[PDB]
């Protein structure tokens, strides 16, 4: 049995840790909702 | 039980101890999460019960108590915030510039941040704080890291 517990408000925070890159990926989405790479 | 707007952890006591399997958004009395988190099962909120209302395996989304309410979209230009809620850890905003998933049916925004599978369902926000999608469904790149789509439902 699953249950939910509150974790916080949904707000944009100024001066948050800025990280992560922006890759352009060729992908395919199957009927089971799974993404895969196309190369 | 608790129906206040906000971000919530999805827990289970079926495995060892209490394990976090995902995350979700409460907005306008509707709980929104990814399909793979609950597999469409009922949820508990204190003494109250949340029943599935809409869901789709291919979109990997599910709504509880009512129809999908989130309809903000990534503008294709600006940085966004992943409001990451990792297992056993505090909610934390991470700002990033999204990449692109190119598909045969159009392009989708993608966030390149690596978090545990139990973080699935964490909302991605725009500068106004509106939920533009959920984090948790994507691909494992050549490195081994995860790159998630910005998955958004449709507001009927
Ligand atoms: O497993 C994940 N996501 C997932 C799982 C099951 C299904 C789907 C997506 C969609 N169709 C069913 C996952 C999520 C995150 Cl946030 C980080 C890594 C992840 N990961 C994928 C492989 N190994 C780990």
């Amino acid at each position: 049995d699953m249950y939910i517990e509150r974790a916080g408000d949904i707000t944009w925070e100024k001066d948050a840790e800025v990280t992560g890159n922006s890759p352009r990926l060729d992908v395919a989405l199957d009927e089971s909702g799974d993404f895969s790479l196309v190369e | 039980g608790e129906t206040t707007d906000g971000v919530y952890r999805v827990m289970t006591r079926r495995l060892l101890g209490s394990t976090q399997v995902g995350v979700g958004v409460m907005q306008e009395g509707v709980f929104h999460t990814m399909w793979h988190v609950t597999k469409g099962a009922a949820l508990r909120s204190g003494e109250g019960r949340l029943d599935p209302y809409w869901g789709d395996v291919k979109q990997d989304l599910v709504s509880y108590c009512g129809p999908w309410k989130l309809d903000a979209a990534w503008d294709g230009l600006s940085e966004v915030q992943l409001l990451a809620v990792p297992p056993g850890e505090r909610a934390k905003n991470i700002q990033t510039l999204p990449g692109i998933f190119k598909t045969k049916d159009g392009d989708i925004g993608a966030v390149a941040l690596d978090y545990p599978a139990g973080t699935s369902g964490s909302p991605i926000l725009d500068k106004c704080g509106r939920v533009i999608g959920l984090y948790g469904n994507g691909v494992v790149i050549k490195n081994g890291s995860y790159v998630s789509a910005i998955t958004q439902g449709k507001r009927e």
